[PDB]
RNA sequence: GAUCUGGUUGAUUCUGCCAGUAGUCAUAUGCUUGUUUCAAGGACUUAGCCAUGC
RNA sequence: AGCCAGUGAUGGCCGUGUAGUGGACUGCCAUGGCGUUGACGGGAGCGGGGGAUUAGGGUUCGAUUCCGGAGAGGGAGCCUGAGAAAUAGCUACCACUUCUACGGAGGGCAGCAGGCGCGCAAAUUGCCCAAUGUCGAAAAAAUACGAUGAGGCAGCGAAAAGAAAUAGAGCCGACCGUGUGGUUGUUUUCAAUGGGGGAUACUCAAACCCAUUCAAUAUCGAGUAACAAUUGGAGGACAAGUCUGGUGCCAGCACCCGCGGUAAUUCCAGCUCCAAAAGCGUAUAUUAAUGCUGUUGCUGUUAAAGGGUUCGUAG
């Protein structure tokens, strides 16, 4: 809040652990540190993509 | 590009940029409400004109019309509410005899000189900008708010302000630190 | 002809600007005026105020 | 007096199409020969190339010379003359610069006590010409 | 609804349809018409200078869209 | 905001046009620019010509 | 001022093609259809929802985000599909064009970003599927991550629009006017705050900007506030000098009237002042000024303007 002392936002409460990890978001994990690893660039995937269409088998 | 904003405009400058008569007028309203440029005074002319120009089509319009009743009990409930208008003037025909320096009576910056917590007005404005004054325990800092009725009582200082209960200002901390 | 051009700017002697303090800016200096002309001056119910007015010198 | 019809709408109608191009004014905008004409094809300014410096004399009851410039527009290939203002600001233009045109107000009329000429010089090098007076910029 | 205004075809009439239209400007009117070609059975038998009543129907030709209805 | 002013005469009262004046998510150019919010951005002329990647 | 008919123009009759009606088309028959209430031809132009200007009536703009139509260098044909006469489908011709071993084979940015040219004139060869949606044999999770320059995010950006700093209180002399109360510099304290910089950190799909905060034991900082406001003007219209030097119908200003020929209220400069201000000049187009296009609402004896006189049809 301006010039205040004052925050607001929003709140997610779980059962368990089993259901956090299934339904949350991946990007909300990996603020925890604990979500998937890393996926390569997007340019370099298209590229191939386009590569690929030459060539069979 | 494909944005769905809106803005307008608020002023609008004056034909006849030369008259003697107006250019005194207006200074003296400068120099007395210590505005900063005439800009802020031709945005009180247009609000003004809103005002005045709906009273009279609705004034044209013939009493019991259901536009009439409507409009006219809301536009009095906000000239009321906002302090322009005293509560025993209640015939909408009122509304066409307010002129500038009624608006600008309820502007923050001359309201805190009126209530005392300023030696002038000029000295409200720099209070206002520097995050001083609290309207209903939330800080303000903008001149141009127009303080309702129902908020004059609750105009007070802020705590974080030094002058409040807040902590030593700029010129005490560099003088510890000295 | 063309031969003369640029001969008065040319020909008028060189004269450097002052060194001043800065006045006040912003809304400082629409107090300034105001209290230049409606203050600070005793001229009263005869409005006979002139904002420039130059010394008697006419040769 | 005239025709008062409640019924007669199209005799109003044909009269105003009629009697409206009998004003300058307004038959200038739907005329389409103003734009053939004019150096410029409707435009604010225009480019050209500077041909030969010249000086034109004034009116009668006043008496100077003028320094204007001869100028070949780019875009159409037109030759107008065009006026070089304040005082010096001659030796910045030199011979086969390439410059900024514009109008002289007026709309087309010729100006002051100059006989004719109705443009002038606005940008030499693309710098600009009173930025250069000013000495606010350099010659490239 | 219209005036019957030709009948030199087969079994087929013209009808003439008079209204007027407003221009804002000027508050009046002004006379306007369309012409309209209609099917006509040998059911009726319309002179020119009567008035008819045409309700619509498939294209049955070129431009004839409607056909007559109790002529009087 | 339902407003006008300078130029024809030795002076006057007119017709009448030139010039002034305020805007424009209206374009371009000149000079000058501390903070923040919201924003249009190769239609105008050449539906002209196009390397490379998607 | 006339338009339409060999070779379809307006209608009729059985037919054929289409998904279907139809002169859309074949054969035969009749002589019709449109037009001063402006047909036919020519010029400018994508329609609309809407923008600008606003006593009222109006004038003008609308390529552009929503809806509709059309096109994919130029112009024609067609296969597959329920649906295309599709351009990141095919075939040919016309104009420019790439590689080659000279036998041949290709290319279509008015999609995204970028280059040349044209011009008065217009941005990065960026990141991402987090949101909004489409497609799909798909919900998410694992021994197992759908694509998507549609879309969104940030860089450049005074088109334009909304807020808003460049200082506030006093002290002591010197004063200025007026009659003892604002005031104009000279010394000098005394607080306050953000341009500036940094996180326990928030945001974020990841970064950025806002919004918080200079201890919560425990966290940097204006005083010739060098953290320095400009752009146009001062004869009139039009606010503001009968100031001081230079030039001498020259140089120049001047939107209009005019200024300059030795005392320039107008040029080139210094000093003051005025307007409005992070803005302000200039050019072109357009709206109001304009009752100078007049329906509301003009003028026609002499200023521009009543036909030489009668008859007369549409209106
Ligand atoms: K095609
Ligand atoms: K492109
Ligand atoms: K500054
Ligand atoms: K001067
Ligand atoms: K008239
Ligand atoms: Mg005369
Ligand atoms: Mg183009
Ligand atoms: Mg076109
Ligand atoms: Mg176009
Ligand atoms: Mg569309
Ligand atoms: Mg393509
Ligand atoms: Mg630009
Ligand atoms: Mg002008
Ligand atoms: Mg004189
Ligand atoms: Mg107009
Ligand atoms: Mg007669
Ligand atoms: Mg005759
Ligand atoms: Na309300
Ligand atoms: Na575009
Ligand atoms: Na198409
Ligand atoms: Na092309
Ligand atoms: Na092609
Ligand atoms: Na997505
Ligand atoms: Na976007
Ligand atoms: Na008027
Ligand atoms: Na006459």
């Amino acid at each position: 809040k301006f010039g205040g002392g004052k925050t607001t936002g929003f709140g997610l409460i779980y059962d368990d652990l089993a259901a956090m990890k299934r339904i949350e978001p991946n990007y909300r994990k990996a603020r925890l540190g604990m979500g998937k690893k890393k996926l390569p660039a997007r340019k370099s995937v298209k590229e191939r993509r386009n590569r690929n269409k030459k060539i069979r088998g | 590009m494909r944005n769905y904003n809106n803005f307008n405009r608020v002023w609008k400058a004056p034909r006849r940029p030369f008259e003697k008569e107006r250019l005194d007028r207006e200074m003296k309203l400068c120099g007395q409400y210590g505005l900063r440029c005439k800009r802020e005074i031709w945005r009180v002319n247009m609000t003004l004109s809103k005002m005045r120009r709906t009273a009279r089509l609705l004034l044209t319009l013939p009493e019991n019309h259901p536009r009439r009743l409507l409009e006219g009990s809301a536009i009095m409930r906000r000239c009321h509410g906002y302090g322009f208008l005293d509560e025993d003037k209640d015939k909408l025909d009122y509304v066409l005899s307010l002129t500038v320096p009624d608006i600008l009576e309820r502007r923050l910056q001359t309201v805190v000189f009126k209530h005392g917590l300023a030696k002038s007005v000029h000295h409200s404005r720099v209070l206002i900008q520097q995050r001083h004054i609290a309207v209903a325990k939330q800080i303000v800092t903008i001149p141009s708010f127009i303080v309702r009725v129902s908020s004059e009582h609750h105009i007070a200082f802020a705590d974080a302000s030094p002058f409040g209960n807040g902590r030593p200002g700029r010129v005490k901390r560099v003088k510890r630190n000295a | 002809s063309l031969a003369r051009a640029g001969k008065v700017k040319n020909q008028t002697p060189k004269v450097s600007k002052q060194e001043k303090k800065k006045q006040p800016r912003g809304r400082a200096f629409k107090r300034l005026k105001y209290t230049q002309r409606y203050l600070a001056k005793t001229l009263k119910a005869g409005e006979k105020l002139r904002m420039n007015k130059q010394p008697p010198g006419k040769a | 007096t005239k025709t008062n019809g409640q019924h007669a709408a199209r005799k109003l109608v044909r009269l105003r199409r009629k009697n409206r191009w009998a004003d300058k004014g307004w038959k200038k905008s739907h005329t389409f020969v103003a734009q053939k004409a004019n150096p410029f094809g409707g435009s604010s300014h225009a480019k050209g190339i500077v041909l030969e410096k010249i000086g034109v004399g004034a009116k009668q009851p006043n008496s100077a010379i003028r320094k204007c410039v001869r100028v070949q527009l780019i875009k159409n290939d037109k030759k107008i003359i065009a006026f070089v203002p304040n005082d010096g600001c001659l030796h910045f233009i030199e011979e086969n610069d390439e410059v900024l045109v514009s109008g002289f107000g007026r709309s087309g009329h010729a100006v002051g006590d100059i006989p004719g000429v109705r443009f002038k010089i606005v940008k030499v090098s693309s710098v600009g010409l009173y930025a250069l007076y000013r000495q606010k910029k350099e010659k490239p | 609804r219209g005036v019957v205004h030709s009948t030199k075809m087969r079994r087929s009439i013209v009808i003439r349809r008079n209204y007027l239209h407003f221009i804002r400007k000027y508050q009046r009117y002004q006379k306007r018409h369309r012409n309209i070609t209609v099917h006509c059975s040998p059911c009726f038998d319309p002179k020119p200078g009567d008035e008819v009543v045409v309700g619509q129907c498939r294209p049955l030709s070129k431009t004839i869209r409607y056909n007559v209805l109790q002529v009087v």
